[PDB]
């Protein structure tokens, strides 16, 4: 559950960071989401 | 201001922010404290940029 929390709060932060980027670059929807998961995994499993 | 009006004391350490006070922190107050902390660190992000 703690690991899941360290991912839920990560997404809560990343949505706020990514909203202006999604608004500015809709064509990069696939790319920007790809970071959103990846950074989350960095918060989740500590994978470099 | 919103913490003192809510009966909680804000103990800042620069970027790090925490609240000390009797009873549980209200959901609005805790969410807004998280908001202020993330906003400060995002301002630090755009400072690095």
């Amino acid at each position: 559950a703690l690991r899941r929390l360290r991912r839920d709060w990560a997404l809560h932060y990343l949505n706020n960071r990514f909203e202006p980027l999604f608004q500015r670059f809709p064509q990069a929807r696939a790319y920007l989401e790809a970071l959103r998961a990846r950074l989350a995994r960095y918060a989740e499993t500590g994978e470099p | 201001r919103e913490a003192q009006e809510a009966g909680f004391a804000l103990s800042t350490n620069g970027e790090r922010l925490e609240l000390t006070g009797p009873g549980p922190v209200p959901a609005e107050l805790s969410a807004r404290l998280e908001e202020v902390t993330l906003g400060s660190l995002a301002a630090s992000a755009e400072l690095e940029v």
